[PDB]
């Protein structure tokens, strides 16, 4: 092949041309020291920690930026290169402030740890310090500049991964500094993300100072569930009680990156939470009770109802085990009025085949395509890590974008076709020019977020850009193993519960008014009181009060996504479980438990008592819910085109507008944001901008 | 060869009677066989090089005098550290407890070039230095 | 009532196994799509597992028949089993 | 070797123990697997287990070994070895002012032949890998409980039994006895990560994946 | 792979004759065991106890983990012989201080969140 | 001398305690201080070692040269933040005249 | 300063105090609360602002090897003072 | 003290107390942290 053979240390390793040498010690195990370098940041090569001697040469190079030659010796242990890292190491501290004791990096700073594992033990600088000002850039990133070591990783994130050219170097010399000049927030649905790559404690997250160090931790590996991209998480506990949410790497689904949603928002679960079960007492009231009084009154209701009178609707942050089980318990009373509060068509094919619902070409295939189409949709908002990958090829790939709907910044340029649906059915003919640009498209990519199928006009919006990716996959010009198709969604209880047969939205409850109703963590305000007949029964069970609580008859507390080991599909069809990083709050208990023990007294005992037994279930209905971390490819496109077509609905005039035009709509959208007082502070930040930081 | 007079003995590894371990603590825990995740505050990468076996998480309660973390849970604090990742699932197996295996994650290779960020064509040329 | 409630079909995507569920789909599902509106029929594709057919009637009593190595003609036939006796 | 903050370093020890090491193994060949030599001069015969009694007697008996003082005998648990366990005999030579180190191996279910034959000293040695280990003797005279309490449940010292244990003790008054009962800690002990993830021997560094 | 030093016995039918020895021992010591120790329970109790923890260990079929059941349960008589142990060491097989812990679905439910 | 708290809430004290006898939490205080809301010493888990006092870098945490506090009840050796202060407010003049004849040996 | 809730039970300077329906009160009847009446963001406060002629100025918190890690300060805001992270002293630049 | 008087700090006691344990001003620990987890309230309107 092309490969070129190095040396590093004397031992040979075969490198493509263009890698480098820090790329070549990696191979054999071999991790350079580095301030500036990061993977997937541009290559600055400015902290000089880097440098590693190369045989016969007497110039040290920087490992992270010189391409590798052929034939090159790297000598990562020489005196040379020990000597390099000693006077740059000694460099940096030089100016550097005695602020471990009360800075927030201290136990997990690279700082700390290269210089005592490459640098020197002791100083001898006897001068002066450097002090710098302080700057404010919001809510969520405390800015302590004088432990800045310029590496400007902050600076090239800001306008490579965020699209956002606010950050940057004033000044020159020993003076310059990191900032954003102007009295500025850099305010971003990826602004939490300058606090991981910034190796010092130059920048550090302001909900998280002072309450914890690194070593008295634990890490608990889980998903997010803030939306429907899983992002990976570890959630970080001392003493039962959750400190803060970090990244966890994963290269097909979020690289090393999360929203501020994801990283902010777990403060939620602090507040408005329900620890004891209630009953409404003789006075109309919420009254705190025992699991044997409040489930004896359910299941008293329930055993006196069935068919079509027991209805329940699933919210936006359950899981797989307990949708699962409500539906079995349903169906024991002959009811299949299992609903979700997000819409999604069910003409022609429906949930029925799964390519019809899932992003099929995998948020790791838009580094392949040429050519993506948004229809109604505003991923930066709705799928934060989703609209980076898509930066990533819009500026690694040249790709080109084009979006049908409101003209929301997405950090990057794209292609304006307008807002009206209409022009979805000039692409599918011919009359609009962008209908060439996805022929001539070897892997063309159209998504169409859930958000545009909650209008009226869902089933011919979905059959209409549908009807765009038939006329682009069948035509000769497409690779046969590439999905063109995709949904977009937003919620990361969605697929799932497609996945397992719950009806989409809750228009099945609205012509059949039933007269038992379970709230399932619905907190979406699209069934009330209003809706129902009179002394309706209303079960709510979840882990906050926000909107169903209050209407609710009995309120069965439940466990947060941080409290159980629950399996949720993002957007793609890929099923991924949660894992117990601190028990419910009081009296709460795991959502399938609930289900599970209410059955059991109703005379109608689930089949499963144990989680690894309730899984065994959902193998049963759908099998993909129990491969976790992989992707099941989904097919028959074909079918859903045809099914589609039967039945031909109208476009109403009514253009595509996203529910979240502007950054204040980001920071709530559930439960567990609405109640977090960081991103409260992040709105009000938003709105009225930044009209006392010391350690 | 030996002179020790071996057997055979057919069937799988088993010593769970022997261990002295409690009936609870074999057949309800679920032992995490995984390779830990880098600690995104830092780049080092020598803490993701060994497989490692975590049990489930159990009960964290409030001391009702000084307010500490109690626990009821003998295996809170066991992790143990294994080569490779079928050196963890033999242990498991052979201590009757259930595992799930998390397969290894790897960073995949990046091309990364410094001339890309002055590209006379190309969206890759930075706008700061 | 002891009527039908939602048909499940479980197929691989390459093995020679479901061959019969993937002839079944690719040429007759729209159609009995068409004569069953009302009726959900899933069709979850999983990898290497072996293909079945689901039927879940009233009050949760669930029946599964093995469609492995099954035919194209076969898997019609066992629909037709399911849709027609309502047990 | 003038730099006051580095161990100076011996090489005519180190060389005389590596003579020593090939000379063991050229004379049991049927049981020595590796010798070794550490920085600071000591010396490891590793053996096959069946090897126990014949390879110490030879260093205890032989005219150019006369190891007579069985120093320590001790097992360290690896869970990730198929034999998890390491069986580490020191061994002190008067004579020759020398020590070396013997270590063998075995699993849970194999046992180790009992030195007690070769060292009296191993009586006690062995009780307490067998209480704190379980590593079962043969040929024992009598193996027992040497530290734990009596009826002791568990081997403490493997890798997977906890610091706390499975059972704790206290005072009862309805049965004027002293009970046990399982473990509950009014503060749990707190578990640090401590490691560093930055790479601090680099000679130490084993071959990528 | 499959071959492995024995600890006593090379096969199921020559550990079952040590086991079978070992339940003699025992069930011949009970009495004894009973009257030296001043316990307050019947000779028919400790005989139950005796058979219960024999039966715990009746699904093993490998020879030389059986060996070790009765090499470990072997010492435990030696010690209640020789008085070793005391009232509280041989009481300590029945749990008389510990409340009977729920083990339905329902009534681990209501406790706490254990399985 | 202002009256100001010397901890910092670094917890290298917490860290370095061989018998695990401290305790802390802290938080932003309302003027943005690092301080603690909770430091417990656990008096019977405390080897009375003196690594917390070598490990503090600012003298917050010290042993003092009382001994005569023996107690009548387990809880009354389980000290709390109050406690602490009130041992450091009690044995100040003390305290800080020990530290003077030997902080140059440290 | 030291507060009291409406129970008459003492506040202390990090916010605690047993709500009325707290059970955990009955370990204080008979006995008393220990509460340091030395409230230290009050102590801290009652300090005078020092004025210093220059950009940087650095504090070691008094008694040099006594007091704190050595760090310096930065006083070109002038719509604020600089606080020290260590001991809470504050410094301000003499007239800019 | 007499020949040395020691520093003076308007924090330190100007009363010195002796072992007060057995007493009533005995030490009585508690946590000084405040409660971490809020719950929700229900309303007080009936609803309905
Ligand atoms: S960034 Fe913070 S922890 Fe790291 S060396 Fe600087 S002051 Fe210390
Ligand atoms: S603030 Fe942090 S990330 Fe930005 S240049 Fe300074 S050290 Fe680097
Ligand atoms: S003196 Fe006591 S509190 Fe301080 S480090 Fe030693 S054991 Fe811990
Ligand atoms: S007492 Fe000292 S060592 Fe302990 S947390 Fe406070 S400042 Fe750190
Ligand atoms: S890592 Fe190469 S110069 Fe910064
Ligand atoms: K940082
Ligand atoms: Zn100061």
């Amino acid at each position: 092949s092309n490969l070129i053979e190095v040396f590093v240390d004397g031992q040979s390793v075969m490198v493509e041309p263009g890698t480098t040498v820090l790329q070549a010690c990696e191979k054999v195990g071999m991790q350079i020291p580095r301030f500036c370098y990061h993977e997937r940041l541009s290559v600055a090569g400015n902290c000089r920690m880097c440098l590693v001697e190369i045989e016969k040469a007497p110039k040290v190079v920087a490992a992270c930026a010189m391409p590798v030659m052929k034939g090159w010796n790297i000598l990562t242990n020489s005196e040379k290169t020990k000597k390099a890292r000693e006077g740059v190491m000694e460099f940096l501290l030089a100016n550097h402030p005695l602020d471990c004791p009360i800075c927030d990096q201290g136990g997990e700073c690279d700082l700390q740890d290269q210089s005592m594992m490459f640098g020197s033990d002791r100083s001898r600088f006897l001068e002066g310090k450097r002090a710098v000002e302080d700057k404010n850039i919001g809510p969520l990133v405390k800015t302590i500049m004088t432990r800045c070591i310029q590496c400007t990783r902050c600076i090239r994130f800001a306008s490579e991964i965020a699209g956002v050219d606010d950050l940057g170097t004033t000044g020159r010399g020993n003076d310059m500094q990191v900032g954003t000049y102007i009295e500025k927030m850099f305010m971003s649905e990826l602004s939490g993300n300058i606090i991981d790559i910034c190796p010092v404690g130059a920048l550090t997250s302001k909900p998280y100072a002072f309450t914890a160090r690194p070593w008295e931790t634990r890490k608990t590996e889980s998903i997010d569930v803030m939306d429907a991209v899983g992002s990976n998480i570890v959630v970080s506990t001392r003493t039962g009680e959750v400190m803060r949410i970090l990244p966890r790497m994963h290269e097909d689904i979020n690289e090393e990156w999360i929203s501020d949603k994801t990283r902010f928002a777990y403060d939620g679960l602090k507040r408005q939470r329900l620890t004891e079960p209630m009953v409404r007492n003789e006075k109309g009231l919420l009254t705190h009770t025992t699991w044997e009084d409040a489930l004896s009154r359910v299941a008293g209701m329930l055993q006196s109802f069935q068919g079509n009178d027991v209805a329940a609707i699933a919210g936006g942050l359950v899981d797989a085990e307990a949708l699962i089980a409500l539906k079995d318990l349903l169906n024991r009373v002959d009811s299949d009025t299992l609903c979700t509060e997000e819409v999604f068509p069910t003409a022609g094919a429906g949930t029925d085949l799964r390519s019809n619902y899932l992003l099929n070409t995998t948020i790791a295939g838009v580094e392949e395509a040429d050519v993506v189409l948004l229809v109604g949709t505003n991923p930066r908002f709705e799928a934060p890590l989703f609209n980076a990958r898509i930066r990533k090829s819009w500026l690694h790939n040249d790709l080109k974008v084009a979006l049908i709907g409101s003209p929301v910044d997405l950090t990057y340029r794209y292609d304006h076709l307008g807002d009206s649906p209409k022009i979805l059915q000039d692409i599918a003919s011919g009359s609009h020019p962008f209908s060439q640009v996805l022929q001539e498209a070897k892997k063309p990519m159209v998504i169409l977020g859930s958000s545009a199928l909650q209008r009226n006009d869902g089933a011919a919006i979905l059959a209409a850009v549908s009807n765009i990716a038939q006329k682009i996959r069948t035509s000769s010009g497409v690779t046969g193993d590439w999905k063109v198709m995709n949904i977009l969604h937003r919620i990361a209880s969605q697929v799932a519960a497609l996945d397992l047969g719950y009806k989409p939205g809750v228009e099945a409850i609205q012509k059949n008014p039933p007269k038992m109703l379970f709230l399932l963590g619905a907190d979406g305000g699209c069934i009330t009181r209003q809706d129902l007949p009179k002394d309706c029964f209303i079960v709510y069970q979840g882990h906050h009060g926000d909107v169903g609580a209050p209407i609710a008859d009995v309120i069965l507390p439940g466990a947060a996504y941080t409290e159980k080991s629950a399996t949720y599909v993002n957007t793609e069809g890929r099923a991924q479980q949660t894992k117990v990083a601190v028990t419910p709050p009081g009296l709460a208990r795991e959502d399938w438990k609930i289900i599970r023990a209410l059955s059991e007294i109703a005379g109608m005992t689930l089949p499963y008592d144990t989680l690894d037994q309730v899984r065994n279930r959902l193998e049963e209905v759908s099998p993909n819910l129990v491969r976790y971390d992989d992707v099941e490819g989904a097919n028959y496109f074909q079918q859903a085109s045809e099914l589609s077509k039967l039945v031909n609905q109208q476009l109403l005039a009514d253009p595509l507008v996203p529910p979240q035009l502007t950054i204040k709509d980001f920071y709530m959208t559930d439960s567990i944001s609405r109640a977090s007082q960081t991103m409260a502070k992040c709105v009000k930040a938003v709105t009225e901008g930044a009209h006392p930081s010391i350690c | 060869t030996r002179d020790t007079q071996l057997i055979t003995v057919d069937e799988k590894l088993d010593i769970t009677t022997i261990t002295g371990v409690p009936e609870e603590h074999i057949k309800t825990r679920k032992a995490r066989i995984f390779v830990p995740a880098r600690n995104n505050m830092q780049s080092g990468v020598n803490n993701t090089k060994k497989w490692k076996m975590e049990f489930d998480t159990r009960e964290r309660w409030e001391n009702p005098l000084m307010g500490w973390a109690s626990t009821a849970d003998p295996l809170s604090n066991l992790v143990l550290t294994f080569s490779t990742k079928e050196d963890a699932v033999a242990f498991a197996e052979k201590n009757g407890w259930s595992y799930d295996v998390e397969e290894r994650k790897v960073p995949k290779p990046k091309s990364k070039s410094y001339g890309a960020n002055f590209s006379w064509n190309k969206r890759t040329r930075v706008s700061t230095k | 009532k002891l009527g039908l409630r939602e048909i499940r079909i479980h197929l691989c995507q390459r093995s020679p196994g479901s061959q019969g569920v993937r002839d079944f789909i690719e040429k007759r599902y729209v159609e009995l799509k068409k004569a069953n509106p009302d009726l959900p029929i899933l069709i979850r594709e999983c990898s290497d597992v072996q293909p079945k057919l689901w039927a879940r009637y009233a009050f949760g009593q669930e029946k599964n028949v093995s469609l492995n190595n099954f035919s194209a003609d076969q898997v019609t036939r066992a629909l037709e089993n399911v849709l027609s006796s309502k047990a | 070797d003038t730099r006051p903050t580095v161990r100076p370093r011996n090489d005519v020890a180190h060389k005389q123990l590596s003579a020593f090491g090939e000379y063991v193994a050229e004379i049991l060949p049927k049981y020595v697997q590796q010798v070794q030599v550490s920085c600071f001069n000591e010396l490891e015969i590793c053996i096959h287990p069946d090897g126990v009694i014949p390879v110490l007697t030879f260093l205890r008996d032989h005219s150019n070994a006369q190891f007579k003082s069985l120093a320590d005998l001790t097992a360290v648990d690896i869970p990730t070895r198929q034999n998890r366990f390491e069986i580490v005999y020191n061994l002190l030579s008067l004579r020759f002012n020398s020590r070396i180190r013997v270590k063998t191996y075995t699993d849970e279910l194999t046992p180790i032949e009992s030195s007690v034959p070769v060292y009296k000293a191993a009586n006690w040695y062995e009780r307490e890998i067998w209480d704190m280990f379980g590593v079962f003797f043969a040929n024992h005279p009598d193996l027992r409980r040497i530290l734990t309490d009596y009826g002791f449940e568990g081997h403490p010292f493997r890798k997977d039994f906890p610091l706390s244990g499975y059972v704790e003790l206290r005072y009862d008054d309805e049965v004027k006895r002293v009970v046990a009962e399982p473990v509950e800690l009014a503060q749990e002990f707190r578990k640090f990560d401590l490691n560093s993830p930055w790479e601090a021997f680099p000679a130490y560094r084993q071959p990528p994946e | 792979s499959t071959s492995v030093k024995p600890i006593f016995s090379r096969d199921m039918n020559e550990a079952k004759r040590r086991v079978r020895e070992l339940y003699r021992a025992w069930y011949r010591e009970v009495p004894n065991t009973v009257h030296l120790f001043q316990l307050d329970i019947s000779v028919k109790q400790g005989r139950d106890k005796v058979r219960e923890m024999f039966k715990k260990n009746a699904h093993i079929t490998d020879p030389r983990v059986v060996d070790l059941l009765v090499i470990k349960g072997k010492m435990e008589l030696e010690e209640t012989i020789k008085v070793w142990k005391q009232r509280t060491h041989v009481m300590r097989f029945f749990h008389e201080t510990e409340a009977p812990r729920p083990k339905d679905f329902l009534s681990k439910f209501y406790v706490g969140h254990d399985p | 001398p202002s009256g100001e708290e010397r901890c910092i809430a670094c917890k290298l004290c917490e860290a370095v305690c061989p018998a695990q006898a401290i305790t802390i939490e802290a938080e932003p205080r309302a003027d943005g201080s690092r301080r603690t809301t909770r430091y417990d010493i656990d008096m019977t888990k405390c080897i009375y070692c003196g690594f917390c006092q070598e490990a503090c870098p600012v003298d917050a945490i010290v042993e003092g040269p009382n001994f005569e506090f023996s107690t009548e009840t387990h809880e009354e050796l389980l000290y709390n933040k109050e406690k602490l202060l009130n041992n450091g407010d009690k044995w100040e003049a003390e305290i800080a005249a020990n530290i003077q004849a030997d902080y140059l040996y440290r | 300063g030291v507060r009291t809730s409406p129970t008459g039970e003492k506040v202390t300077h990090t916010g605690q105090v047993y709500d009325d329906g707290d059970y955990r009160k009955v370990r204080f009847v008979g006995r008393q609360k220990e509460v340091n009446e030395n409230f230290a963001i009050d102590l801290i406060a009652e300090q005078p602002v020092s004025q210093v002629g220059s950009r940087v100025i650095s504090c070691d918190g008094g008694g040099g090897a006594l007091g704190h890690p050595r760090v310096y300060i930065n006083l070109d805001k002038e719509t604020k003072t600089g606080t020290c992270g260590y001991c809470g002293l504050q410094f301000r630049q003499q007239h800019h | 003290p007499t020949v040395k008087p020691p520093t003076a700090r308007k924090f330190i006691w100007t009363n010195h107390k002796f072992n007060l344990s057995g007493t009533p001003q005995q030490y009585v620990p508690y946590s000084t942290t405040r409660k971490k987890i809020q719950e929700w309230v229900p309303p007080s309107t009936p609803y309905k």
